């Protein structure tokens, strides 16, 4: 399973081959790489966790006085942080690492640390990537290209073309892409 | 002796610990009204501190004072009672919602949550080991069939369906008053019924509590089919509704 | 009258007499001021009942503790219950950074402590906690926030709160002027004036021995730090000179 | 945690008396009788607003979870029978308590947790599907506990021919009669190709289902 | 602490207080009779008139069957009797499961006495307010009958009674009773003592119920009397 | 816990007159892939304490979290500046944790080095510790400290300690060229020597070097630099 | 009157009773006095003697190097607390190979005081202890029956504690920055004032701790010399 | 550490039972995994609750579960434990430990009361 | 600290449970007739506020395919007893693969109620359940009291004025009666002791037929039977 992720300006994009993408949260997304049942179980547990912190994160009083999927929570009022979700995923994977083994890639936007793309390999192997994140089979065949065209703040259309080329090269050796921004998320499928 | 202390049946029935808990809920005199429309469910309460030993002060962010809370995302609630007990019951309802979402794989229903909380309060009442929670909730929610649902329970644990109700002091005569407002509703787009139910709830609170209810002393929230997410309506919109009613 | 002998039992007219016994006990215990300022916050603890005890080491008995070097916590009730609640706050922050890696937000901590204190006020055999705890923090973007859980388990957001003996007089004194604009460096003189005036036990000599402080403002990079005595002493001299006239 | 010890002592469960005797017997080197492997061709497909499962026998593979949920098993007969009875009665108890229509997602989650708790020991493959408030949904549970909402599924020993026929001749918005014809084109062909009995067809409608055990 | 009942506590002089009050409940229940005969063990009972609409057919609330060769009857609270009879059934069937033989009645009454003594001594829960009349047949000592109580004591009885007016029933059994008594004579004696305890001359058929355990052909067989045979027995009793 | 997957290469730590200098290479090899080249190897528990590792990233990160919470507990109950634990305490804690995991048969795949200063007579920055954001002072070797914790919990103290592939051949160069109380330039030259032979004579090594100093000023993170 | 039946019930004024009775039990104990200086903390005290045949009951217990304490209440509570701090000090020196912070030990024992006075079916300790040490500075601590720990320059427990408190308060300024012999003389004079009954070798419990001198009870000859010095 | 603790009890061979081959090492086989089948699940549940909500929730849950479980019959007759089922929220669920059965032999009832609650 | 609050008083009588019976005397009526072609259970549900949803406040509930249940007491104990009775029914179903007989479920619920009466530190229940059902052994109608004693009733009434209601039922009840006549007698008995005007939404009627599943009659059916 070729899971791909690149951080462009004012937003991040992520992709997978072919249901590897799962909506843990409106402003957070994850792609799977490993065993089927284990990866579904951990994603269900983290979905329950992240929904629970979204429910509890609502503050007390009143403040602030292709498919397109505008956030209901404006201004990131009570969206859980992506780092917290990634680190509890690290903890659950590490506590059960003798039997539980998955390679999940995480990505999303947050108000504190802005756009973010995290990576969770086998065991508790968290690492924050500010530029790109790729894992899975056949990654090396595209890996040099991932260190080729990304300049510093390469843009949305360039990112769409580049990730399409990367996923096509990986598959050769149905595409679906989720982009996450400050104001909205869009998931779209390229045949 | 000690019949009225523990949850003991006492002579000629009338479990008195439940009545004392209900009276303790009534002594807080935070009136909170709930009304059910059609594809909408407005819940309205008062942003006032519960009556107790301490008193309100000028150096206090009044926005933080609130009685309306969210269970998970779609089903809201409003406990009126003691300070700690209200938020403890909120967390217990959250725990039941988490149980349902983890086990059954989909969001909890308002009816199932109300029955589960009623069972837990039943365990509290029957066992004299632990004190009874003096906090009567008022739960609203949209079912899977895209219909509103209003619900309420008490320290007795009487979970029952409703269409318009009120919790707090002076809840006896007010049962008539809301019915008269439903008479006004007895005689439309989604936004039309949303606005009608909102102004009806505000008018109900105005008639019951019987004062102007300035914009900094109301918290309004609605769950409808257009949105379905429990969100608190802003102060300016509440002021607009208050001006429109007058 | 029987109903008052247990926290679990309800009174006939819906008021737990044990809880007001906690309130009376804390109100007859050491006072604790705290308020917000433009630069930061300032919390003060005054130990008046120690005036008879002329044995304590110089400024060794501190009632103001901290969590994560970011949050201040203080109290007015009994020492042991407050220390247990403090260690619970430390444990909560511990578990939070263990299992999520992010510093605990303050509303999470005060909510959990509020339900923890309430979690002893619904049983029969455990002694209820006798402590009114004030948590506080300050951020540059978020300005400041001061919470105060009562022993019942009632948490409210306060711009400024005082608990203990003469609490009404201190709260009247603080409300004379808006302290949002007054800086943290200048508010020490006003706090000295209030504790010297409102409290009868505190004479001129006892202001330096039996008083504690800490801020969170921009000077310490928004982190915990006690006031150095070189800062307190000019404020003490100015307050004594003003009150003497 | 002493109360859980009390719950374990009072309540029953899986007794484990004869582990050591069986260890001695298997180490001593004697062949013991085999299990009833009832794994045959089974399939299902998401037709127009109704799931249409398929199986083959005189062991009726089509089992009942709810008035709008049927399923077909492939593996060990006892595991399938007991797990199906447990799922049916769990859903019935939930329906009685909650008073709502049964949902396929709840069945999928319960089966997934139950099969994931036993990693590979329970040979249990189920193709459970049915109609709920979110329309028809068909799933492809495996013995490792990995559900997946597929438009059509085919499991069993002779699953390759059935899956190939379904992939060849599947279309959206299909008629119910065409669904039954495709169901036989999978199952009957898999029976006559793979190394039996009578086919089984049952349309899973939201209400008023029908079972056809003498289908062919 | 202040709300403690203090069940397992001696009196000022020599007795457990609650155990006495439990015995008073045994003195405030419908009378139950027990007999030994040369061809069976008879154990009648008096049905309290709850109402005329009670289903008289197959509602024998006094006498119950613990095992294929053991039965019993109660003279106290029926709710406690149901659970205690269930535990007696469990012990008898577990003995048959382990040892592969029919339970001797002495062991069963010892075990139910151990239940009642555990509630008497251990813990603080209230004792079991019911007294049994376990009787049956075994190859060890033939026909046997026992009398348990909440205090845990027990002893054999050739003929006995418990419940209201137990003194009158014991007095009637003391006079008219013989070792070499046939089953019919024992049944007539049961009718006579039940009528004497109830104070009525003619026993009412609906107000009583009877049972026995015959050991004919080397096989235990319990028979519980229904309305027709009760009426026949009463008719023969009044005619003699 | 099961076995190594994502492993580093080595870390070189030496003492000199103003403090400790320790250098990693910022590499996390995924067996035979070399996915990452910017991993933060050397952590900082608090002032005058640094914990380097060479092994599985997850075990090292778990130990980093444990040591961080020990430091936060320490700061949470701090009155004097002297109340801060020395590096010996943290080293003994890591040794006990490794021994406990060895007893449980759940070994931590790392080779830890704990380095720092076990006194506060020189610096006075720990009275006012700041977690969330002059001239060098000479420090005697007695007041400095560095330690080791093996797979099996084996521990010791020495002047210079190395982990991983550096333990075979770079230790010879360190024993040859180490001198008491070296200057920062000579110390950095010795580090460059050790890491260039590591880069040449190893496959999983790297040349994108990290340097961090532990001196009277505190912990100083020098910028990354490519070897000559 | 009615609220003192259990240790989880407060009076109408908001005050415990069992804890106050434990404090009274501490007040009934024998006298002990300790005085610090710049780098030396003496811990002397009386030793209870029931009868002439009985030798005195030993009071001072050494917990660890530079750590020793004096009991002024119930003996069993003192034994349990001494065992607990002994285990804590030895465990800390075992696992970490360093001396334990005196503040941490004082907070831990006061925490145990809190747990044992919180729950019912439990009683607070009827003993107060001088947790004195030289963890790089002379310190004297005191944990009350209510969960609380305090720190002083000098202290007295029960018996004629008023005389010792008056003398220590009167001569508090000479105690700081004085020689070891002068500190010993002042502490023994305070104990003599507590007697108001005369100091002897058997009943006196002079003990010295500080820089280059771990906890060790002074020998009989030096104790006799000091009691001769205070006498004249 | 493990394997109980020797205390010169002198009663090693009983007339009710014989020692197991593993004593108390509890070697990992299918019966061992099924023994800790419910304790582990509730450990996970308490982990989830006291993590996300706060450890006071776990405290309240454990005290409520112990209190309702403390309300039960003496050892001997099986206890319904309905209140425990309501509190643990397993009344809605039917599971393998509810159905099936174990038949259980040599211990007198008084020895069971001594073993259960240490008298 | 476990002790029994339901303790034998002087002169016996087990006084605590008797207080629960007073609550059963203070509850609304809930009767039921065992007919020759089925079994009927009926109840008087109040209209305390006039804003209640009549559907939501169930009193005549269903446990199994041929087992109903109605009560006269407080609602929470009815809810928990209903949930445990359902769990026991499914437990029997998995154990034996058949619908639970009425006698076994009645015995189990009686044991549970007696358990709670006897268990330390918990009060008895405050309701008198009224089980009904159909099985291979015919029709059944039982009544579990707070004391736990179960009675094989044929036509019974529990609630306020239960004596007069039972007398009225006995005056106009026979062993051989049709389902319609039984329903009419139930309606007449409910209307006899109401203290007001009986009409739609004030009663709920459940019936289990000789072969059909236990069905709760809808409001239109109840109105039709009212006329």
């Amino acid at each position: 399973t070729t899971i791909i992720g690149i951080i462009y300006d004012n937003g991040v994009m992520l992709a997978c081959d072919s249901r590897k993408i799962n909506r843990i949260n409106e402003n957070l997304y994850v792609c799977r790489s490993g065993a089927s049942a284990h990866s579904q179980k951990i994603i269900e547990i983290i979905k329950h966790y992240c929904v629970s912190m979204k429910n509890e994160n609502r503050k007390k009083g009143r403040f602030h006085e292709k498919n397109k999927y505008f956030y209901e929570d404006k201004f990131n009022d009570y969206n859980p942080l992506v780092e917290n979700v990634a680190h509890i995923t690290k903890k659950i994977i590490y506590t059960n690492n003798n039997f539980l083994s998955c390679a999940l890639i995480f990505g999303g936007y947050d108000k504190i640390k802005k756009q973010q793309l995290y990576a969770v390999n086998l065991n508790g192997s968290i690492i924050e990537k500010h530029d790109f994140a790729v894992s899975g089979s056949g990654s090396i065949y595209i890996q040099s290209y991932l260190q080729d065209k990304y300049k510093k703040f390469m843009t949305k259309k360039e990112c769409f073309n580049l990730i399409l080329n990367c996923v096509k090269y990986a598959m050769h050796n149905l595409i679906r892409i989720v982009n996450i921004t400050k104001s909205f998320v869009e998931e779209f499928t390229v045949v | 002796m000690y019949d009225r202390h523990l949850t003991i049946f006492s002579p000629d029935g009338n479990l008195y610990q439940i009545e004392y808990a209900i009276k303790a809920v009534k002594n807080t005199n935070i009136t909170s009204v709930g009304v059910k429309g059609e594809n909408c469910a407005v819940i309205i309460s008062q942003k006032k501190m519960a009556t107790q030993y301490i008193s309100q002060d000028k150096l206090l962010d009044y926005n933080n004072i609130t009685n309306i809370y969210n269970i998970t995302d779609e089903i809201g609630c409003s406990m009126v009672g003691m300070p700690g007990d209200c938020l403890s019951m909120v967390y217990k309802a959250r725990s039941e919602a988490s149980e349902f979402l983890y086990s059954n794989g989909y969001n909890v229903n308002a009816e199932t949550l109300c029955r589960n909380i009623c069972d837990k309060i039943q365990v509290y009442t029957q066992h004299a080991y632990m004190r009874l929670h003096a906090c009567s909730g008022m739960i609203i929610g949209i079912d899977e069939n895209n219909k509103p649902e209003l619900f309420k329970f008490d320290p007795s644990g009487f979970c029952a369906g409703y269409r318009a109700c009120v919790i707090g002091n002076k809840e006896q005569e007010s049962i008539s008053v809301l019915e008269r407002l439903l008479e006004k509703r007895k005689k439309e787009t989604i936004d039309e019924d949303i606005r009608n139910t909102t102004i009806l709830a505000i008018e109900a609170l105005q008639t019951i509590l019987a004062f102007d209810l300035k914009a900094s002393e109301i918290e309004v929230a609605i769950v409808s089919t257009k949105n379905r997410n429990f969100t608190q309506i802003s102060e300016k919109e509440i002021d607009n509704y208050l001006t429109y009613i007058a | 009258a029987g109903y008052d002998l247990s926290v679990s039992t309800f009174s006939p007219d819906g008021r737990l007499y044990q809880v007001e016994y906690i309130y009376k006990s804390i109100n007859n215990n050491n006072t604790a001021l705290c308020l917000e300022c433009k630069d930061g916050i300032i919390c003060c603890c005054i130990n008046s009942n120690m005036d008879k005890n002329k044995m304590i080491k110089k400024n060794s008995y501190n009632r103001i503790y901290h969590v994560n070097n970011n949050i201040i916590i203080t109290y007015s009730g009994f020492d042991g219950d407050a220390r247990n609640i403090i260690d619970r706050a430390r444990s909560e922050a511990n578990t939070y950074y263990y299992n999520f890696h992010t510093n605990i937000p303050l509303h999470i901590l005060v909510n959990r402590i509020s339900l923890y204190i309430h979690a002893y006020t619904l049983y029969w055999h455990m002694r209820p906690f006798a402590a009114s705890i004030i948590i506080s923090s300050f951020n540059e973007k978020d300005k400041g926030d001061i919470y105060c859980i009562e022993p019942n388990g009632a948490c409210y957001k306060y711009s400024g709160i005082v608990i203990g003996k003469n609490k009404e007089m201190f709260k009247t004194e603080i409300e004379k002027k808006d302290y949002k604009d007054i800086n943290v460096r200048d508010a020490i003189e006003d706090i000295y004036k209030f504790i010297l005036t409102s409290d009868d036990h505190m004479n001129k000599n006892n202001l330096q021995n039996l008083v504690n402080f800490s801020w969170i403002c921009k000077e310490s990079s928004y982190e915990f730090q006690n006031i150095h005595e070189e800062i307190l002493t000019p404020a003490l001299n100015k307050a004594v000179e003003y009150i003497e006239k | 945690l002493e109360y859980i010890n009390i719950l374990k002592e009072e309540n029953g469960g899986y007794n484990f008396d004869n582990l050591k005797r069986n260890e001695i017997l298997k180490e001593k080197g004697v062949k013991f009788p085999q299990f009833r492997k009832t794994g045959t061709t089974i399939c299902g497909l998401v037709c127009q607003n109704a799931v249409i499962l398929g199986a083959d026998t005189n062991c009726s593979k089509l089992h009942y979870i709810s008035k709008n949920i049927w399923c077909a098993g492939a593996g060990v007969a006892g595991d399938l029978e007991h797990t199906t009875l447990w799922l049916q009665h769990n859903v019935e108890l939930h329906r009685l308590n909650t008073n709502t229509q049964p949902r396929v997602s709840m069945c999928v989650s319960r089966l997934t947790q139950e099969l994931f708790k036993y990693q590979g020991y329970k040979v249990c493959a189920i193709v459970l599907g049915g109609v709920d408030v979110n329309g028809p949904q068909l799933y492809g549970i495996h013995p490792h506990g990995s559900s997946c909402l597929l438009p059509f599924t085919a499991l069993g020993s002779g699953s390759l021919n059935a899956m190939a026929v379904l992939e060849a001749k599947y279309r959206d918005n299909m008629t119910i009669e065409e669904g039954k014809n495709l169901v036989c084109e999978a199952i009957c062909a898999g029976i006559f190709n793979d190394l039996g009995g009578n086919v089984d067809i049952c349309v899973i409608t939201k209400d008023s289902y029908q079972h056809i055990r003498p289908y062919k | 602490r202040r709300y403690d009942s203090r069940t397992t506590t001696f009196s000022p002089e020599g007795r457990l207080y609650q155990v006495e009050y439990a015995l008073e409940a045994i003195n405030n229940a419908s009378i139950t009779i027990g007999l030994i005969t040369k061809d069976g063990v008879i154990l009648g009972a008096d049905k309290v008139f709850i109402s005329k609409l009670i289903d008289k057919a197959n509602n024998y609330e006094k006498i119950y069957k613990i095992d294929k060769h053991i039965f019993c009857g109660v003279a106290g609270l029926n709710a406690d009797a149901n659970i205690l009879i269930n535990q007696s059934r469990l012990y008898a069937q577990r003995y048959l499961y382990n040892y592969n033989e029919v339970q001797p009645v002495s062991q069963l009454v010892v075990q139910i006495c151990d239940i009642k003594q555990s509630y008497t001594q251990y813990g603080g829960l209230r004792p079991y307010g019911v007294s049994f009349l376990i009787g049956g047949y075994d190859t060890k000592d033939g026909y046997q009958l026992y009398h348990t109580d909440p205090s845990g004591n027990y002893s054999g009885w050739f003929a006995t009674a418990i419940g209201t007016n137990n003194l009158t029933a014991s007095s009637v059994l003391k006079q008219e009773w013989k070792n070499d008594m046939t089953l019919e004579e024992g049944l007539l004696l049961a009718l006579k003592t039940l009528a004497k305890s109830t104070d009525t001359e003619i026993p009412k058929s609906e107000k009583i119920e009877l049972a026995y355990l015959t050991n004919k052909d080397g096989e235990v067989y319990q028979k519980y009397l229904t309305e027709k045979e009760i009426e026949e027995l009463i008719k023969l009793y009044t005619q003699k | 816990t099961l076995g190594p997957v994502v492993t580093g290469t080595s870390v070189i730590a030496i003492k000199y007159k103003h403090g400790i200098m320790i250098a990693a290479d910022r590499k996390a090899s995924y067996g035979s892939y070399a996915k990452f080249q910017n991993v933060e190897r050397i952590f900082k528990i608090n002032n005058k304490t640094v914990m380097g590792f060479s092994g599985e990233l997850a075990d090292a990160q778990y130990l980093h979290e444990l040591l961080t919470r020990k430091n936060i507990n320490n700061l949470s109950e701090k009155k004097r500046k002297e109340d801060m634990y020395t590096p010996q305490h943290y080293h003994s804690y890591v040794s006990r944790v490794f021994y406990v995991r060895k007893n449980r048969i759940d070994p931590l795949f790392n080779n830890i080095i704990i380095a720092g200063i076990n006194s506060q007579k020189y610096d006075n920055n720990d009275d006012n510790v700041l977690l969330y954001t002059e001239e060098y002072k000479e420090i005697h070797k007695d007041d400095l400290y560095i330690g080791f914790v093996d797979m099996h919990g084996t521990n010791f103290c020495d002047d210079y300690i190395t982990t991983g592939y550096a333990r075979y051949f770079a230790l010879t160069l360190l024993r040859d060229h180490y001198k008491d109380n070296m200057t920062e330039e000579e110390a950095r030259i010795l580090i460059n020597e050790c890491l260039r032979i590591l880069y040449f004579r190893d496959a999983t090594s790297s040349n994108f070097i990290q340097i961090v100093k532990v001196t009277s000023k505190g912990v100083e993170y020098e910028e990354p630099y490519i070897l000559p | 009157n009615l609220y003192d039946t259990d240790n989880i019930i407060y009076s109408p004024e908001g005050r415990l009773y069992q804890v106050e009775y434990a404090s009274e039990a501490i007040k009934q104990g024998t006298c002990a006095v300790a005085i610090k200086s710049k780098d030396y903390v003496v811990v002397s005290g009386l030793k209870k003697c029931i009868s002439k045949l009985s030798f005195p009951q030993e009071k001072i217990f050494k917990i660890d190097d530079y750590i020793g304490i004096s009991m002024s209440g119930i003996t069993s509570d003192a034994k349990v607390l001494t065992k607990f701090m002994q285990n804590e000090c030895l465990s800390h020196k075992f696992l970490y190979n360093e001396n334990i912070n005196i503040e941490s030990l004082v907070r831990s024992v006061a925490d145990k005081y809190q747990k044992n006075t919180q729950k019912s079916s439990k009683r607070a300790f009827g003993v107060g202890l001088m947790i004195a040490a030289y963890h790089n500075e002379p310190c004297i601590f005191e944990t009350r029956p209510n969960g609380s720990y305090f720190e002083y320059d000098a202290l007295s427990f029960g018996a004629r504690s008023h005389a010792s408190k008056t003398y220590l308060e009167k001569n508090l300024h000479l105690f700081e920055e004085c020689s070891l012999e002068e500190l010993i003389l002042h502490c023994l004079k305070a104990l003599k004032c507590s007697l108001s009954s005369e100091l002897t070798i058997s009943n006196t419990a002079l003990a010295v701790v500080g820089k280059n001198h771990p906890w060790q009870e002074i020998s009989s000859l030096q104790l006799e010399e000091y009691l001769s010095k205070v006498k004249m | 550490n493990y394997l109980e603790k020797l205390n010169f009890d002198f009663k090693v061979k009983d007339v009710v039972s014989i020692r197991d081959i593993n004593l108390e090492g509890k070697e990992k086989n299918i019966e061992t995994f099924h023994d800790t089948i419910l304790l582990n699940e509730e450990k996970n549940f308490l982990k989830r609750t006291g993590l996300i909500y706060g450890s006071q929730e776990v405290y309240k849950n454990i005290l409520d579960r112990e209190i309702v479980s403390l309300s039960r019959r003496l050892p001997g007759i099986k206890s319904s434990l309905l209140s425990l089922d309501i509190v643990r929220n397993t009344i809605d669920r039917i599971d393998s430990y509810e159905y099936m059965e174990k038949i259980d032999p040599l211990e007198p009832l008084s020895e069971i009361i001594e073993k259960k609650m240490n008298i | 600290y476990s002790f029994s609050l339901t303790t034998f008083s002087p002169t016996g009588k087990l006084v605590q449970i008797e207080y629960a019976l007073n609550r059963v005397s203070s509850s609304s009526p809930a009767l039921g007739i065992r007919a020759k072609n089925g079994v009927i259970i009926a109840t008087e549900k109040k209209s305390p506020n006039e804003l209640i949803e009549e559907n939501s406040i169930f009193k005549i509930q269903q446990i199994s395919e041929h087992i109903g249940i109605v009560y006269a007491g407080m609602p929470g104990d009815f809810r928990v007893l209903l949930k445990r009775a359902r769990k026991e029914a499914i437990r029997y179903s998995l154990q034996y693969g058949s619908e639970i007989l009425v006698k076994e479920l009645v015995k189990i619920i009686a044991s549970i109620v007696q358990e709670f009466t006897q268990t330390g530190g918990v009060r008895p229940f405050g309701l008198s359940l009224l089980i009904c059902g159909v099985d291979v052994y015919g029709y059944h109608l039982y009544q579990i009291d707070p004391s736990g004693c179960y009675f094989n009733w044929m036509a019974t009434c529990v609630g306020k004025d239960y004596q007069n209601n039972m007398s009225f039922l006995e005056k106009r009840y026979n062993k051989d009666i049709e389902i319609e006549d039984a329903i009419h007698t139930a309606i007449l008995t409910l209307k006899e002791s109401y203290e007001g005007v009986l009409n739609e939404k004030n009663i709920e009627i459940g019936v289990a037929y000789d072969n059909k599943p236990f069905k709760i009659l809808t409001q239109n059916e109840i109105k039709d039977y009212l006329i």
